[PDB]
RNA sequence: AAUAUUUUUGU
RNA sequence: AAAAGGGAUCAAGACAAGUCAUCAUGGCCUAAAUAUUGUGGGCUAUAGACGUGCCACAUUUUCCUAAACAAAGAGAUGCAAAAAUGUGAAUUUUAGCUAAUCUCAAAAAAUAGGAUAAAAAUAUACAAGGAUUGUAGUCUGAAAUUCGACUGCAUGAAUAAG
């Protein structure tokens, strides 16, 4: 965040999240001997102030490539604009157009591909499966 | 049939009617054992209203004593039976208002206040000193000493005929 | 000699006159409840878990201005910090310690 | 007064009269409905 | 202090700006099924299924 | 004072004694007392001679006695000749509201009757 | 369904209404949670209790009531021979 | 793996600096600020909300009574401590939907605020759906300024003579 | 509050009776039987009045019949007091110095 | 039967309820729509009396697998049915003999 | 009490409110100004913290009645959306004096303090520094909790 | 120092 | 600050201790049945008797009124605000939040007042208590009859501290 100009503060220790399991010891009629369990959950959280929207994200991108195991993200991204948003998602149609020119060869299928169907329920059960459930 | 084991089964003169209800609504204004407060002065007719007299405690008259309790201007919770002689002290409150009184009933005008306050701060015993000025200088006092007892539904209540009103006779005559 | 703990006075807040005299007893014990205003901000616990702990916050606070009164406040006790703790349930327990009634046979 | 508490709880379309129970009830039955009677 | 009959104008307002239901009676519409989000695929993936062995 | 033929002693509140029949409870008492303006804490020996009367003539046109009696114990009956479930548990003396019989039925066996106490 | 407002629980059933004087048999049935609707007050039903059928002739006096009430399912308790 | 990302941090990082773009306030006409979730490569029902919040008084186009109107059509989107009209839309399969829907939203507020038919101004701003807090803060009257060390000294010594 | 508390040995005293012998208290086992003693009368008194000063003033009556020598815990103290003057020789029976010496 | 497919698809613990359990999860799954119109039917009181006492009758003729509270999670270890834990698809007695040997990632003994 | 509605029923069985009530209604209008005492008096109503309902109606006039006399523009005003308030109420209240009550004095609480000492029941060297330590445990000098904290005390 | 109630059975 | 406290851990061996009904496994058995599928029923039966629990038998209790103080945990298999409706269970409709943010959510005892007494045994003053049952409803669910959890009205058992 510093070499991207990004003033980061942080990391802040939020409260750890603990769940609890109390089993007994015994696969049986032993009930008088049980044990507990638990499952503690550390996080910390780093927030950007004064940041370049797009630069936010060569953050999250970077931090992605180069992830630690053993850790989850979740970020939330804020971004200001202006009104009569409709207009703008379209205006912005050619200028994603060219930008996706050099990244269409990733996806490639048969002409008129059969095994999709409806494009928009292929993806929304695709997507449960993926992510197994929901 | 059951066979297990029950239990088998196996004094004094109890209290007149009122007699309980009586016992902790008794209102004792005097303690024997309590020394007598030297220099300890009495009401006068013009002593709540002096503001010379702000922090000063002053004895209630033995005569007035008896008026406050006739209209049960005591109560329970008030620590009276602690002294010999009951005496409350002049406080700044009560040189304003019982000088608003003074001058309301000098030139026949009517002063319409409500005493609200916090809790045990004192607003019913002022009420007290202004019923004591009240009897000092000859005025008519009518005292309701507990307005709980005229909506809590535990006095006879009887319609009037021809109108919305209800009246409460065994209170009225009390 | 004005004590407002959390906004509202000693007597709006404790209605329990053993608790009055214990926040302030570090004041009471020196005898200068009557040369120091205290604004104090309790959050959790309850009446004498906030009570007993302005003892201890009032007394630290004292000895900011007068650390000479540490050997008074030592015998009046409110230096020392009680660790006491509600002790945790136990398996096998009703609660902390009780345990569930044993039948021999 | 059974007769008469049912008309005004589930109304009078279920009380013979004289119509759901003509067709519903009679119409969804078939044979072999359930095996083993 | 404001008119029951007068409140529900602005009731409706949003109703017709949020696109949600007006019922001002408390009618059973059955909407209740319509809201709940159907759960069948997140039990049918319960049991993993066999894999390469 | 006498209500219904019912005698009651003065020392004891209106509002108890209209509970002690079959059928009055909290709501029925308290809107008969209403209805004469007696207050709820109204003892017997207050009440005027002619406010009784018509407390006697007011509980004469609703359901206080046997009558009512009658419409709980019909409704056992019926369940006995209409051969249900409900009914045999009376008429046997056991639980009737699916309550576990492995122990604790006393009460049970001591009130359920085709002829109840009430 | 317990909730008046949504009518009673209702099952199909072979209920045919024949010409006068024929002979109809009785209802075999295991749907003992079918509410006794108005519309069969006369017809006999022959209830499953788990193992037998129990006769039934549905009169007025059984409207709203189950099926299932009328059969019971297990044996008195009886103590003693 | 240390040696791996001191080995990033030594020769990858420096090159962020080349592609890093400065932050600029939003300007006038900003007046949206929407909210997107991310799980960094994770499939998470939760990732297709967006939040908007606005400021009423952001709309210049709007007079005082269309102002509070729009606060009234708001409900318990509107936080009349902050001042801010949030709401969120999760109901379609994509962020993009649920940001066009905010969009088109947003301007029906607008347009049906401008709508001259009924202004509400009967209607009391409702804000039962708030709960309000109250902050309390140290007494001013007790800082210790030159002047209370003065009013201090007084009533100390007033003290001394009442009990002498 | 009484002086003396009195403690046995099991099975010293003859045929499985014990062996009650008296011993000293301190002050707060002392005035501890002499408080419990004051509410085990209290408890069996029948009500008086109303209000919140109903046992307080139950008592406080029993305070003023002990010290007025009007009270029943008087005969509870006196009562062991005399198990203790008929036990004194007991601290030196033949028992408790003769329990497993002589095998 | 019908429910229950012609080549195993089940990768865990197989048993006689797991597969009985897995049928009834797919059953459910392809009749949740269906099945969430004639609930919708029953209780909307707009509609005419005929067309929900038609809705009342089509969802008693329903198969039994169909309905969602014949669902009941089972151990994907050991096929039992009592004592599960939904976070981890077992019982409470393997879930210890896994969480102690490390194979249940973040569980913990707790101690305090 | 007498500003809220009465626990009385009518034959309809409702609700009687309290300035329906013969004697209740004498003391409101004697307190609004409509019942004109030719010869003067007084007509004080004391509140009660102990055993006390909550009126919203008489809550409020109160904030109105000492607000005005404080000299401020803005006075508290009605919550438009709630519906504990009483119409009655507020035209009984509307101008009534109030007088609030709050602790006494540091000098007041002295001479109450030395009137206990000389009657034996407050064994204690009432000086200065006494006098505020008994105005601090009774919040600011409430009279009724500086009687708990040196009467009903289990030290004396 | 000279104290002493009784207390069976176990394929 | 301090004389600190608690949790986990707590051996070998014996009890041929418990589990071939989690799993796993040797031998021995069933293989048109000791395997498999559905509907209904049963596991909820009740003479006597035994275990743990809840609650009550009023005077340090319960009841009525009010402007105090918690911690921890839960919500992608969902926790539900506000409002409106109903005496109530609850319903209608979804704001926000997938969370130190939003929601469940409100602590109660307590503190301070107030009500009721021949507060059961002298029957015209039968206390507290809430089991049993009748009836009208609501919620989940194909489905509440055997056999669910709550709500209103009525009914009003034993129970003197064992
Ligand atoms: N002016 C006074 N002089 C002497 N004693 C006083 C005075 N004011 C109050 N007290 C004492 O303080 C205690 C409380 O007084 P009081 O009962 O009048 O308070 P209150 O404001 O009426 O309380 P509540 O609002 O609860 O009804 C009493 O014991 C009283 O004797
Ligand atoms: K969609
Ligand atoms: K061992
Ligand atoms: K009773
Ligand atoms: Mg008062
Ligand atoms: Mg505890
Ligand atoms: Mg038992
Ligand atoms: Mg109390
Ligand atoms: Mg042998
Ligand atoms: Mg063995
Ligand atoms: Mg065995
Ligand atoms: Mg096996
Ligand atoms: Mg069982
Ligand atoms: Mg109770
Ligand atoms: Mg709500
Ligand atoms: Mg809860
Ligand atoms: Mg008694
Ligand atoms: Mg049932
Ligand atoms: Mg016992």
């Amino acid at each position: 965040a510093y070499y991207l100009g990004l003033p980061a503060f942080g990391p802040v220790p939020l409260p750890r999240m603990i769940e609890r399991w109390t089993v007994p010891k015994s696969h049986f009629i032993f009930k008088k001997s049980q044990e507990n369990f638990e499952r503690v959950t550390l996080r910390r959280l780093i927030q950007i102030k004064d940041g370049h929207p797009e630069t936010v994200q060569l953050w999250l991108a970077f931090l992605q490539k180069h992830a630690y195991y053993g850790i989850g993200m979740k970020a939330n991204v804020w971004e200001f604009s202006k009104l009569g948003v409709s207009k703008a998602m379209d205006e912005s149609k050619s200028e994603v157009e060219k930008l996706l020119e050099t990244r269409w060869e990733h996806l490639s299928h048969v002409s008129d591909m059969k095994g999709v169907g409806n494009f928009e329920d292929f993806l929304a059960k695709e997507r449960l499966r993926i992510s197994g459930g929901r | 049939q059951k066979l297990r084991f029950k239990k088998t089964k196996k004094s004094g003169k109890p209290p007149l009617p009122g007699e309980r209800k009586a016992y902790r609504k008794k209102i004792v204004l005097s303690n024997n054992n309590a020394l007598p407060v030297p220099g300890l002065e009495t009401l006068r007719p013009n002593d709540l209203a002096k503001q010379d007299n702000v922090g000063s405690v002053k004895a209630l008259p033995e005569d007035v004593v008896d008026a406050l309790r006739a209209m049960e201007a005591f109560k329970p919770t008030q620590c009276w039976g602690i002294f010999r002689q009951p005496s409350v002290l002049i406080r700044q409150e009560t040189v304003d208002l019982t000088k608003k009184m003074k001058a309301a009933g000098a030139d026949g005008k009517t002063i319409r206040m409500v005493i609200e306050g916090n809790r045990v701060t004192g607003k019913s015993l002022l009420l007290l000193q202004a019923m004591t000025h009240a009897f000092m200088n000859d005025w008519v006092v009518l005292h309701i000493p507990e307005a709980q007892e005229l909506t809590t539904a535990v006095t006879e209540y009887a319609p009037i005929e021809n109108s919305p009103l209800w009246t409460q006779p065994t209170y009225t005559l009390k | 000699g004005e004590v407002l703990v959390n906004g509202k006075t000693l007597a709006e807040y404790f209605g329990r006159v053993h608790d009055r005299e214990s926040a302030v007893w570090a004041l009471r014990a020196t005898n200068r409840i009557d040369k120091y205003n205290v604004w104090v901000k309790v959050e959790g616990g309850g009446t004498t878990g906030q009570a007993e702990a302005i003892t201890l916050a009032i007394a630290k606070a004292l000895l900011a201005h007068e650390p000479a009164l540490k050997p008074a406040l030592r015998r009046a006790g409110c230096v020392t910090r009680d660790p006491r703790k509600v002790e945790r349930k136990k398996h096998g327990h009703v609660k902390a310690r009780k345990m569930p009634t044993w039948v021999k046979r | 007064g059974k007769l008469a508490a049912f008309r005004e709880r589930y109304g009078r379309g279920w009380d013979l009269d004289a119509d759901s129970l003509t067709d519903l009830i009679s119409g969804y039955a078939t044979e072999n409905m359930n095996p083993g009677l | 202090s404001v008119p029951r009959a007068r409140l529900l104008q602005l009731v409706k307002a949003r109703c017709e700006l949020f696109s949600t239901t007006f019922n001002p009676e408390g009618i059973r519409t059955g909407n209740k099924i319509l809201r709940q989000r159907l759960k069948g695929p997140a039990l049918a993936t319960y049991y993993p299924r066999k894999n390469v062995g | 004072v006498f209500i219904l033929g019912v005698n009651f002693n003065e020392h004891k509140l209106v509002q108890k004694a209209l509970e002690s029949f079959y059928g009055l409870g909290q709501q029925a008492s308290a809107r008969i007392l209403a209805k004469y303006s007696i207050h709820p804490r109204a003892k017997m020996g207050t009440l005027p001679p002619k406010i009784v009367t018509a407390l006697t003539a007011e509980l004469s046109t609703m359901t206080i006695e046997n009558d009512a009696r009658r419409l709980v114990l019909d409704n056992i009956k019926r369940l006995r000749d209409m051969g249900t479930y409900r009914g045999r548990r009376h008429a046997m003396g056991l639980p009737v509201r699916g309550q576990q019989t492995r122990n604790q039925i006393a009460n049970a066996r001591k009130l359920n009757k085709i002829e109840r106490h009430g | 369904k317990r909730s008046v407002w949504k009518g009673p629980h209702i099952v199909p059933l072979p209920i045919q209404r024949p010409e006068p004087g024929k002979k109809i048999a009785p209802i075999r049935t295991q749907a003992r949670s079918a509410t006794i609707l108005p519309n069969f007050v006369g017809l006999k039903f022959q209830v499953h209790n788990g193992k037998d059928y129990i006769d039934l002739t549905v009169t007025e006096e059984m409207v709203g009531h189950k099926l299932g009430e009328f059969s019971a399912t297990r044996k008195p308790f009886i103590w003693g021979k | 793996e240390f040696r791996e990302y001191a080995r990033i941090a030594v020769w990858e990082m420096p090159l962020l600096s080349k592609y890093a773009k400065p932050f600029v306030p939003p300007t006038s006409e900003e007046v949206l600020r929407f909210r997107y979730t991310t799980y960094m490569g994770e499939f998470h029902p939760a990732d297709r909300k967006v939040v908007v919040e606005f400021c009423p008084k952001d709309l210049r186009d709007l007079s005082e009574v269309q102002q509070r109107k729009l606060m009234k059509l708001a409900g318990p989107r509107y936080n009349p401590e902050k001042d801010i009209i949030k709401m969120s839309c999760e109901k379609f399969e994509h962020q993009a939907q649920n940001k066009r829907y905010l969009g088109d939203l947003i301007e029906k507020m607008i347009a049906a605020a401008k709508d001259p038919k009924d202004t509400f101004e009967d209607i009391p701003l409702d804000t039962r759906h708030h709960t309000f807090t109250k902050k309390i803060s140290f007494p001013k009257e007790w800082l210790l300024t030159e002047e209370r060390k003065k009013e201090l000294e007084a009533a100390r010594q007033q003290a001394l003579l009442k009990d002498a | 509050a009484p002086l003396i508390k009195m403690r046995g040995y099991k099975g010293l005293a003859g045929g499985g009776r014990s062996l009650e012998v008296p011993q000293p208290i301190p002050a707060r086992q002392r005035r501890s039987t002499a408080f419990k003693w004051i509410l085990d009368v209290v408890n069996k008194k029948p009500s008086k009045g109303s209000g919140r000063t109903m046992f307080a003033h139950r008592v406080a009556e029993e305070i003023v019949a002990v010290v007025e020598g009007r009270s029943s815990v008087w005969d509870k103290r006196m009562l062991i007091h005399k198990l203790g003057t008929a036990n004194r020789a007991n601290l030196n029976s033949p028992a408790l110095q003769l329990k497993g010496k002589r095998f | 039967s019908m429910f229950r497919a012609k080549k195993l698809d089940l990768g865990c613990f197989t048993n006689v309820r797991v597969l009985r359990d897995h049928s009834k999860r797919k059953a459910f799954l392809e009749a949740e729509p269906e099945r969430q119109a004639l609930r919708y039917v029953i209780r909307n009181t707009t509609l005419p009396a005929r067309t929900r006492a038609v809705a009342q009758l089509q969802l008693t003729q329903m198969h039994a697998y169909t309905r969602p509270t014949q669902i009941r999670n089972r151990c994907i270890l050991g096929g039992k049915s009592r004592g599960i834990l939904r976070d981890f698809k077992m019982t409470r007695y393997n879930f210890r003999m896994n969480a102690l040997m490390g194979n249940i990632p973040g569980v913990k003994k707790a101690s305090w | 009490h007498i500003m809220k509605v009465s626990d009385y029923r009518n034959p309809a069985f409702e609700l009687i409110h309290s300035h329906d009530l013969a004697l209740v209604k004498l003391f409101t209008d004697c307190l609004s100004g409509a019942t004109v005492m030719p010869n003067g008096g007084a007509v004080l109503g004391a509140t009660t913290r102990g055993n006390s309902p909550r009126s919203a109606s008489m809550e409020l006039a109160i904030a109105q009645r000492e607000a005005e006399k404080a000299g401020e523009k803005e006075v508290p005003q009605r919550d438009p959306y709630s519906k504990k308030y009483d119409d009655r109420v507020e035209a009984v209240m509307k101008s009534v004096e109030i007088l609030r009550l709050k602790g006494v004095s540091k000098t007041e609480a002295r001479g109450l303090l030395e009137y206990w000492a000389a009657s034996g029941m407050l064994k204690k060297r009432v000086d200065e520094s006494m006098v505020s330590e008994k105005w601090t445990l009774s919040g600011n000098g409430v009279v009724g909790e500086m009687e708990r904290a040196s009467l009903l005390t289990m030290k004396a």
